[PDB]
RNA sequence: GUAGCGAAAGACGGGUGAGAAUCCCGUCCACCGAUUGACUAAGGUUUCCAGAGGAAGGCUCGUCCGCUCUGGGUUAGUCGGGUCCUAAGCUGAGGCCGACAGGCGUAGGCGAUGGAUAACAGGUUGAUAUUCCUGUACCACCUAUAAUCGUUUUAAUCGAUGGGGGGACGCAGUAGGAUAGGCGAAGCGUGCGAUUGGAUUGCACGUCUAAGCAGUAAGGCUGAGUAUUAGGCAAAUCCGGUACUCGUUAAGGCUGAGCUGUGAUGGGGAGAAGACAUUGUGUCUUCGAGUCGUUGAUUUCACACUGCCGAGAAAAGCCUCUAGAUAGAAAAUAGGUGCCCGUACCGCAAACCGACACAGGUAGUCAAGAUGAGAAUUCUAAGGUGAGCGAGCGAACUCUCGUUAAGGAACUCGGCAAAAUGACCCCGUAACUUCGGGAGAAGGGGUGCUCUUUAGGGUUAACGCCCAGAAGAGCCGCAGUGAAUAGGCCCAAGCGACUGUUUAUCAAAAACACAGGUCUCUGCUAAACCGUAAGGUGAUGUAUAGGGGCUGACGCCUGCCCGG
């Protein structure tokens, strides 16, 4: 659930937060952690390439199992946990031999619950299967694009896709964007919807909280000078004195498409939006 | 070696106050260690050494009639033998 | 008030200094120039 | 012979000298005192110490000097660094890309601002000291010493290029438990004033390290033992899942734990003078003089516990267990042995950065008493300094400061500046509100000293020992937070929601950010961006996500036109 803070301060008036009620262990596992130093939007040349990335709170990387290779060995859910690197919560599971891993936490997952991977596995939340062995109509998450690589689609909070059909060696699947697509029948996927559905409802309230999350400010082009932006200049406030709004690097940015033709996926896509 | 790493003794009021004790002060080569120093004085003067302390002195700047320069850097040792004496003057 | 040149031996010898000049072809050229000119110090 | 001689309390005596306001010594006075004090880094690099010197330097002088000459001065197994580990980053054999030059990149290597890591007291010099000397310890290496494992597979131990644990970590707050510091007093030391009085009467004092013997004040502990294995690239007696017995007791089983008592040390020094012929009686060869007792107590136990979201390095050292390894090691003694670099001096400054012996700047640590909530304020210990041109006169004018009758903003673009308010206690306090606030609203009143007490915080044993529960009764003065320091207030319009940021050096704002909206692009080798490319950011992310454009909390809303 979501808690609303009282308006003791003008920076806390209309500011909300999560309860973190579905968290049951507030400490991570020592072995599945790795360092995550900040790049701050700067590449191997040391130059800034993407803007508005900077210095927030320090984080450690939880290593996730997006490829559910452990077949025929059921695992018991040991805990639900917070991940700063991600919108969704994670679930610490323990296999029968004692090997322990993290996965993405689905909506209706519970401690003590059992979860398995493979074609022989049954259609229950948390279980991973190939798309060939999944029945049409049901909702899934953490989908592979290539067999054995690991999940790439439907990983965020409250994300889900649904199977729609079956081609020869492909299956039709509908994505959260409204796009339908063809995915190989050998590509794996997990049953169910991703949790933390309320993550999209938080009001960040104050600028400092964005700064904590690592967002530096953004400054509009219309208040720059001409040498810095196409919209810069004007003796006072000025409108966009061009036919189209433009990026800082001199390109249209309203309505102009940017996907490039002659891609392999152009045929595997049948109906697309956004 | 054993007679070239030791170059000169040092004669000062402080060195003489030390020689009142069993302490003797030498000026040695800049590349050698206190172990070499001990072995050398034992080989030469036929005594037994207890401790040997050592320091490095920097070059001191000097002038002489529109010709300035730097002195030589020097390495000083102080040996503290158990028993024996050395017939210096 | 604060002024330029807050000295630092390490940074001096690291950004200037012989090994740093020799690490690059253009830094090997300033040494050749100072040698040709007759400079008493090269770095 | 003009401007200037760089913020600040000096006076006298004596001395030295050719020569003294300026140098040395002495007395008095004054200044800094959360600092003009004392340490440690960076930086500087002999400016350090003795003599000698007055040509130049010193904003005057000079017998002086951070100036000149001569000669001296820095001592480490334990302090800080290297012979240890890694972060960001830098290089990177093979390799990728590229007109050349060259750029990128894997294992790896380098790299502290972090982790690991053995010494304390006293004495002593003109100049060094945890470094020299004394004493007492601790940590590693090697060799002889012999009671213990006695295939050497195994075994304490060797033991991995092997594994599991640990190291290993945020922010705020709370409560305690010890300890440095600090404190009343008859334990006991000490000398008794000269200007009236008094003589429990003035003032102080009561100690001491590392290491090693005992225990210890509280803290954490699914707390103790059996069975098995898709695993720990192979091994494990160690790690992980599950089924049981005493089960949530915490006894004290267990790891860790501030600290306390004896010895260390009847050694040191000691409020001492009682010890001097001398050491100018300064000092010391000799022999003791207190190690008592209350009050309240920073830092440490540990990010211990509790909560919060923004979810808080790595590797080595280390601890356990290993297939194979070897006889076979150890420890407990005694011997020896412990390399290299730095160490002087200045160091919130006359030695650094600033052209200067510049009113500036320069990371960290310690920091006593009275007053007070306080590191604020005023004074003051300790320590440091009297500041680097002076003597007179007391004009105009300029700067800083104080006070001004009557009036009180009439000044002026403008109440600019100044004045006024100011602490603590009590009483009371509007509109309007997003119900939090506004609000310290406004507006009023009180504060000294003495005796009573009936009695509270109790000092509580109790009125006494301090503030008082604060109630009465008195005293003085123009005035009682008697000094200093410590909010001016109200009414009403705009702009911007707010905190924040901005033109280093004429603009701090209504300009930028902002949290919230909205539009658009992007199905992952994503789009976008850097780059010739290779490779990268985006992102070890995946449409509740990421990039771009406009708007700018919140509330009520957001109309017409698709001809160009």
């Amino acid at each position: 659930a979501i808690k609303k803070y009282k308006p003791i301060t003008n920076g806390r008036r209309n500011m909300t937060s999560l309860d973190f009620a579905e968290i049951t262990k507030t400490t991570p596992e020592k072995s599945l952690l790795k360092p995550l130093p900040k790049k701050a939007g700067r590449n191997n040349q040391g130059k800034l390439t993407v803007r508005h990335h900077g210095g927030g709170h320090k984080r450690q990387y939880r290593v996730i199992d997006f490829k559910r290779n452990k077949d025929g060995i059921n695992a018991k859910v040991d805990s639900i946990q917070y991940d700063p690197n991600r919108s969704a919560n994670i679930a610490l599971v323990v296999y029968a031999d004692g090997e322990k891993r993290y996965i993405i936490a689905p909506k209706g997952l519970e401690v003590g619950q059992i979860v398995e991977s493979g074609a022989e596995a049954d259609i229950k939340v948390g279980n991973a299967l190939p798309l060939q062995n999944i029945p049409v109509g049901t909702v899934v998450h953490n989908i592979e694009l290539k067999p054995g690589k690991g999940g790439q689609i439907a990983r965020s909070a409250g994300a889900s896709a649904q199977v729609l059909g079956k081609e020869g060696k492909y299956v039709l699947i509908r994505l959260r964007s409204g796009e339908v697509r063809m995915i190989l029948s050998t590509c794996r996927a997990t049953i169910g919807q991703v949790g933390n559905l309320q993550h999209e409802l938080v009001n960040v309230g104050k600028a400092g909280r964005s700064r904590w999350k690592g967002i530096r400010p953004t400054v509009r082009g219309s208040v720059m000078n001409p040498n810095d932006h196409p919209h810069g200049g004007g003796e006072g406030r000025a409108p966009i004195g061009r036919p189209s709004p433009m990026s800082p690097w001199g390109k249209p940015t309203l309505g102009k498409k940017t996907r490039r033709g002659k891609k392999s996926s152009d045929k595997l896509i049948v109906r697309g939006r956004k | 070696e054993a007679r070239d790493i030791l170059k000169r003794p040092v004669i000062t009021e402080k060195s003489s106050e030390a020689m009142a004790e069993d302490k003797y002060t030498f000026d040695v080569d800049t590349r050698v260690n206190k172990t070499q120093v001990k072995m050398a004085v034992e080989e030469i003067f036929n005594v037994k050494v207890a401790s040997v302390n050592i320091m490095n002195y920097k070059p001191k700047k000097k002038r002489m009639g529109r010709y300035q320069g730097y002195t030589n850097k020097r390495r000083k040792a102080i040996v503290t033998l158990k028993e024996g004496s050395i017939d210096l003057f | 008030v604060k002024r330029t040149y807050q000295p630092n031996k390490r940074k001096h010898s690291k950004v200037h200094g012989f090994r740093k000049r020799m690490s690059t072809k253009n830094g090997r050229k300033v040494l050749a120039r100072r040698r040709r000119k007759g400079r008493k110090v090269l770095s």
